[PDB]
């Protein structure tokens, strides 16, 4: 049943309040907690995001600085929250992970487990952990999987997910964000079930070249993340049969341990016409509708979760799942048999009569890794920018450790793809 | 008379379940509270609707059943349905977390802490029984709790019910409808475990039913329910020899007798005419009879012209008299082929029933003059276990999904022996059937 | 045709065209795979630990 | 885009099927263990036809009848002749036949009763001619009086191409090719392929023949032979219909038979075998397998060479 929400750093709260103001609007939640929707579906599965004549998320908010978390209360939903669940120190992180990880966020750590334990102990029957954070930074990366850690610890038989922005030079706050996403990608490889990677360069280029918004914020990359991580929650939130819990999508989405780490999609992307099932179905698998900024035609996919929502004809979603498994079946290892499933919820995204969402585990994911690898290697056979970690504490010997471990990654992938 | 006990295990288990009970009811005329005002031996007695059915002093006719899936939301659906006066709480067992499409979670983590309550609810059932015949069991192939509690559940059936035949109502994995990759692992591990313990088992290809559905109903995109009406009147035609009068298939051991002369091959076809559509000229018993022998009327897909019969049984309901069944018979064999086995006769028994089907008020399936339920044992079922052997050695061959299995407790070579076990028996039905 | 009997319900009858583990084992192997479990959390805390004596190091 | 697989590396037939497929634009050939396919260019032999049809929302078509084998083993042919009632015991079209339970006895007991009123027979499964029991799988009886070609009084043998298609339409191909001898008649007595002196590569085609038989005979190749060739293919053929017909099944077959018959010297036409997967003279290998697409592939899957032999 119960899923529990953290939200770490910038990147993390910025992204995860948008998702609490979606979701809560899905499900018919104003914010105030109270629910005025019109739909029983609205409620049949609520309380796997919120505790109970009020809804208040099972979420909790932490920080290094109080700054996005002040945002964040003073934001649109910002009174939805319960402020217990506010946890935030005052000195940053400074875009490094060695201060969330060891220094900073070591001191402020067992406070934010305290209340993820208050939340775990009211549940009936938890099945797990989403986490949204970047990369790229300090508090979301450094605390964040320092935190994923020791959930681990206090609860090793839950699934653990996130959501992870993947850093950029093409949409970047700091030369150091390479270094802070080897770390953490080392990190998520060990200790998460479920990753899903959200490239900053894909949600650009998609805000640039498709949506033709000429200069694109941060506020405008978070809505199409916001819409992606509904579109993925959807068979958690509401009735249904196919992956509709955290192990079961775990089970169906991850054939080897280590390569866990999805690239989602969303349809429709355009810059009031009817959408026909074809046209969705098309979009979904374009790599322009992908977030990962890897080509999948550069891979293959081991396994597809679709899910549609809005209404629309059963029989014509499966015949266009099956057309575009059967059209471009060499995109799609052979050897798992019937690795594409399909759900459909009647409920569609605010705004729009359907929409498709898509979560691929693709071999064409090492290109992100890849990239990471390249961008890491180019600063760090100088050393530069190092003194920020061993001014810390750090050793040099950890940075080789998770250069390494992330190229076996790279290697794994390489692996499947070729067998 | 002789009790049996049916249990039903997992989701799919639980919802044909579910349909199988409400049209016994109706097919006996019990409403949903449970009263049956043609009985009237109020209280108690031995007819044979009694097999199925207790009695209560109050006159509520309660089934024989045991529902236990390992989350709850399935079995709630039974506790607040239409037929929920039917059963007592401690017929419904549900746990709080499932199996998650893991036959390992399913048998060995979360089956290991609640199979001894789901014996003790058996039990309760069995001490009411005289002389209890033995359970009908029935689950999906490729779900964890069906896959893997069912082949405990049934290895502790052995143990604690030693003379007791068991028969199976499975769900074979269909991708048109199927929730997870993994099903053809689970349905071998859970094949490989439950098959020295099950007498008879009828399996049923999602596949086939779906596409019925489609073809035959005109449905386009059949649901479970559509699904699962159709599966309890198959189901329902096999076992109303238990539950009325006859002397066709009066006991469980009489299906092995039957249609299973060699225990390892116990896996009858069924087949079924005719479905037609509620919302859609009646067919005769030649028509109907010779529609047994076409592959789109089977509940799993297959070929028995490229196979051979080892027995072969007709289940009649409705008006059909001897006299007919013989004449389509000789036909029938003057233009099909069907080869028996050297060591078996060749020949049919035949069971008529004369209640034409029930069929659900406002369901998809019309209420038709006769129908039949032939069932075969035929080498040609074979197909099914290779089809699924061939997508797990797919999968095993690059050990995908097996870490999830291994995390559970399961040891590796579970699967290379349950794998074995599927080789020995895809040879011996080509031995049969050469 | 041999064997037809009949009653008010129905008849039946048959037609030839031609002549020719112990409690103890289950409760052991549920043990045994409780105990592989144990052993594999195990050894993952064991890990945990590690990285926390590194980070109390760093 | 129609997808197919290939599974037989060795069909010089199937291999030019794949070429004309590929070559259409519209077909795509993928790795042979890939289940998502409308074609199966199968193996010859287990070629897993439970395994098709079975796959949502793709029409599976394969070039193989399954139990079609019925036809194309020598001692099983021999057993459906004599046990099929529209073909049976005394069909006179087929030549004296025992499988070697075996008839042993019953081959004795018509070998004694000829040798008391030509009584060479021929072994096959390494083939044996002979006039004795005792030197002497199928044991058939040999036609002493074969119909020899002039010049060279040589013997020969007739190959038919068949295609029976998804529908069982069945389709006989209009060339057909003589397999000739090049040694004068008592090598001489096996037409299997002065090698070429009459003809290039010990074959006649049909214009040719036709034209010795209106030369030397004063008839035809329609009359003399072929209405005798059709019903023979067409007896065959619908004898095992009901067995191996897809017409209802979950996936559907056509297939390309190769039938070799002998003339006597009285131009009666007999059986010899049928081949299940046979090659194609040189000569005709474009023409036969562009007709095997047009029909049994295209009819299908949309993007005359044949008599349509009807019933
Ligand atoms: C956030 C929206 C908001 O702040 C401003 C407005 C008015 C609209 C944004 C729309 C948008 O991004 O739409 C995309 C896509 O461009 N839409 C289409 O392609 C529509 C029709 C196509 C026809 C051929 C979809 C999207 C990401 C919508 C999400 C759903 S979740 C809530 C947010 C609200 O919108
Ligand atoms: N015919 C039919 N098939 C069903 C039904 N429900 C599930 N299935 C099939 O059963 C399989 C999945 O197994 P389930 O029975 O849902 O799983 P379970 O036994 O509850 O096991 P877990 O949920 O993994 O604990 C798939 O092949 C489904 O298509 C049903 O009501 N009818
Ligand atoms: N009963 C018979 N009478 C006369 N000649 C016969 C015969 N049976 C076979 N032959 C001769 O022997 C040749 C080979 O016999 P058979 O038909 O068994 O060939 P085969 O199976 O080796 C190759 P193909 O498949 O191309 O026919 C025939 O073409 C014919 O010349
Ligand atoms: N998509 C997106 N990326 C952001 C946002 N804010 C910061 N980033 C990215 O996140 C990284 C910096 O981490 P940030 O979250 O600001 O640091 P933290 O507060 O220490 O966790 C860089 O890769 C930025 O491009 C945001 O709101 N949305
Ligand atoms: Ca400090
Ligand atoms: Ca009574
Ligand atoms: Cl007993
Ligand atoms: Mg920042
Ligand atoms: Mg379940
Ligand atoms: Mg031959």
């Amino acid at each position: 049943r119960e899923i529990v929400h953290i939200q770490a750093g910038q990147c993390g709260n910025q992204i995860g309040a948008k998702f609490w103001e979606v979701i809560s609007d899905e499900h018919g939640i104003d914010p105030t907690g109270s629910y005025h929707g019109d739909s029983d579906l609205q409620l049949e599965r609520i309380n796997v995001y919120y505790n109970e004549n009020k809804y208040v998320p099972r979420a909790i908010l932490v920080d290094l600085e109080p700054g996005t978390m002040d945002s964040v209360r003073s934001g649109p939903f910002g009174q939805i929250f319960r402020p217990d669940n506010f946890v935030f120190g005052q000195s940053g992180a400074g875009n490094n992970w060695a201060k969330g990880h060891y220094t900073e966020g070591a001191e402020l750590v067992d406070s934010v487990l305290d209340v993820v334990r208050k939340e775990s102990e009211s549940c009936d029957c938890l099945q797990g952990f989403q986490l949204t954070h970047s990369l790229g930074g300090g508090t979301g990366s450094g605390m964040g999987t320092l935190l994923i850690s020791k959930i681990r610890e206090e609860y090793p038989d839950r699934i653990m997910n996130t959501f992870s922005v993947m850093p950029s030079p093409k949409v970047s706050d700091t030369v150091v964000e390479p270094y802070n996403a080897t770390l953490s990608v080392h990190q998520l490889v060990e200790n998460t079930d479920e990753t899903y990677c959200i490239d900053n360069e894909a949600l650009y280029d998609i805000c640039f070249r498709t949506l033709k918004l000429t200069t694109p914020t941060y506020g405008d990359l978070n809505h199409l993340v916001s819409a992606t991580m509904s579109g993925v929650t959807t068979c958690l939130r509401f009735p249904g049969q196919l992956n509709a819990d955290l192990r079961k999508l775990a089970v169906n989405m991850v054939p080897f341990p280590r390569l866990h780490f999805f690239m989602p999609g969303f349809a429709p992307l355009t810059s009031y016409r009817a959408l026909t099932v074809p046209e969705l179905t098309q979009q979904m698998f374009d790599s322009k509708n992908m977030m990962a900024a890897c080509d999948p035609r550069h891979g293959r996919y081991l396994t597809v979760a679709a899910i549609f929502r809005g209404r629309m004809s059963m029989k014509e979603v499966d015949e266009q799942m099956l057309n575009v498994q059967n059209k471009n079946s060499s995109y799609f290892v052979e050897w798992i048999p019937n690795n594409v499933k399909t759900a459909v919820c009647d409920i569609p995204p605010r705004g729009l009569k359907m929409s498709a969402t898509f979560i691929g585990n693709s071999t064409a994911i090492q290109e992100l890794f890849k990239r990471i690898s390249e961008q890491f290697t180019a600063m760090f056979r100088r050393k530069a920018f190092l003194h920020w970690y061993t001014g810390e504490g750090m050793d040099e010997m950890e940075f080789t450790e998770a250069e390494s471990n992330m190229n076996d990654l790279v290697s794994e992938y390489q692996q499947y793809q070729d067998a | 008379m002789r009790e049996c006990i049916s249990i039903h295990v997992g989701q799919a288990g639980v919802q044909i379940g579910n349909a199988c009970w409400e049209l016994y009811c109706l097919e006996h005329g019990i409403q949903p509270d449970g009263q049956m005002p043609s009985d009237k031996t109020i209280g108690g007695g031995d007819d044979s609707f009694n097999t199925f059915f207790s009695e209560t002093g109050a006159g509520k006719h309660v089934p024989r059943a045991v529902f236990v899936d390992l989350e709850p939301t399935v079995i709630d659906e039974v506790r607040t349905g239409t037929y929920r006066q039917l059963f007592h709480p401690e017929q419904l067992i549900t746990g709080k977390e499932d199996a998650a499409n893991n036959y390992a979670r399913g048998h060995y983590t979360i089956g290991k802490e609640i199979i001894d309550l789901v014996l003790d609810r058996i039990r309760k059932l069995a001490d009411q029984c005289t002389g209890l015949q033995g359970f009908l069991v029935f689950h999906s192939f490729g779900g964890g709790t069906g896959s893997g509690f069912t082949s405990l559940l049934m290895e502790r059936l052995s143990v604690d019910y030693g003379k007791k035949s068991k028969l199976e109502f499975s769900i074979y994995p269909a991708p048109q409808v199927s929730t997870a990759v993994v099903e053809p692992y689970n349905s071998i591990l859970t094949t490989h475990t439950t098959l020295e313990h099950s007498d008879c088992a009828f399996m049923v290809d999602n596949e086939a039913i779906y596409d019925i559905c489609r073809r035959n109903l005109d449905i386009e995109r059949p649901t479970y329910t559509n699904l699962n009406r159709l599966i309890s009147q198959i189901v329902s035609s096999i076992t109303a020899s238990l539950r009325f009068d006859g002397a066709l298939n009066v006991d469980l051991t009489e299906f092995q007798t039957n249609l299973v002369p060699y225990p390892r091959i116990h896996f009858p076809l069924a087949t079924y005419a005719p479905v037609i559509s509620a919302e859609k000229e009646q067919l005769s018993v030649a028509e109907i009879t010779n529609a047994c022998f076409e592959p789109a009327n089977q509940m799993v897909k297959c070929d028995p012209r490229h196979g051979k019969y080892m027995a072969c049984c007709l289940l009649y309901r409705g008006d059909v008299v001897p006299k007919d069944v013989n004449a389509a018979i000789a036909t029938i064999k003057t233009k099909r082929s069907i080869q028996f086995v050297d060591w078996c006769p060749t020949g049919f028994k035949v069971g008529i029933n004369y209640q034409p089907p029930t069929v659900v008020p406002g369901g998809d399936l019309a209420k038709v003059q006769r129908a039949v339920c032939m069932l075969s044992n035929t080498t040609a079922i074979a197909e099914a276990w290779a089809r699924l052997d061939h997508k797990f050695d797919l999968m095993y061959a690059k050990r995908a999904f097996v870490h999830w299995y291994v995390g559970e407790g399961m040891e590796e070579g579970e699967f290379s022996e349950a794998r074995e076990d599927m080789a020995a028996l895809e040879k011996d039905y080509e031995e049969v059937g050469v | 045709v041999i064997e037809l009997n009949k009653c008010t319900s129905g008849q039946s009858f048959e037609v030839i065209l031609k002549p020719p583990p112990s409690l103890e084992e289950i409760q052991k192997k549920l043990e045994a795979a409780e105990e592989r479990r144990k052993y594999q959390e195990a050894e993952l805390l064991k890990h945990l630990a590690e990285k926390r004596e590194h980070e109390r190091e760093v | 885009m129609y997808t197919f697989v290939v599974r037989d590396e060795n069909s010089s037939v199937y291999a030019e099927v794949s070429r004309l497929l590929l070559a259409t634009g519209q077909w795509k050939r993928l790795r042979k263990d890939n289940p998502r396919f409308n074609l199966m260019l199968g193996e010859r032999n287990r070629l897993p036809f439970g395994r098709l049809g079975h796959e949502p929302g793709l029409v599976q078509l394969v070039n193989y009848y399954r139990g079609a084998d019925k036809l194309c083993r020598k001692a099983s042919l021999v057993k459906l002749i004599k046990t099929s009632p529209e073909l049976s015991e005394s069909c006179t079209w087929f030549p004296e036949s025992y499988v070697i339970t075996d008839e042993r006895e019953v081959f004795l007991a018509a070998y004694n009763r000829r040798r008391e009123g030509g009584n060479v027979w021929i072994a096959k499964s390494g083939i044996l001619i002979s006039s004795e029991a005792s030197e002497l799988h199928v044991i058939q009886k040999y036609l002493e009086k074969p119909l020899l070609l002039e010049p060279g009084h040589r013997k020969f043998d007739i190959r038919s191409w068949v295609l029976v298609d998804h529908l069982y339409n069945i389709y006989l191909y209009r060339e057909g090719v003589l397999r000739t001898s090049s040694e004068p008649y008592n090598t001489c007595h096996l037409t299997n392929h002065n090698y070429g002196r009459y003809e290039e590569g010990n074959e006649m085609f049909f214009e040719e023949f036709n034209q010795y038989l209106m030369d030397a005979l004063n008839t035809t190749l329609e009359n003399s032979i072929l209405l005798q060739i059709k019903h023979i293919i067409r007896s065959c053929l619908m004898c095992i219909e009901p067995a191996i017909s897809t017409k209802h099944l979950h996936y559907q077959s056509f297939q390309l038979f190769g039938f070799d018959f002998m003339v006597d010297e009285e131009l009666k036409v007999w059986l010899i075998e049928v081949n299940g997967a046979p090659a194609c003279a040189q000569k005709l290998y474009a023409e036969l397998c562009q007709g095997i697409v047009d029909v049994a592939i295209s009819s299908v899957f949309p993007l005359s060479i044949f008599i349509k032999l009807h019933h």
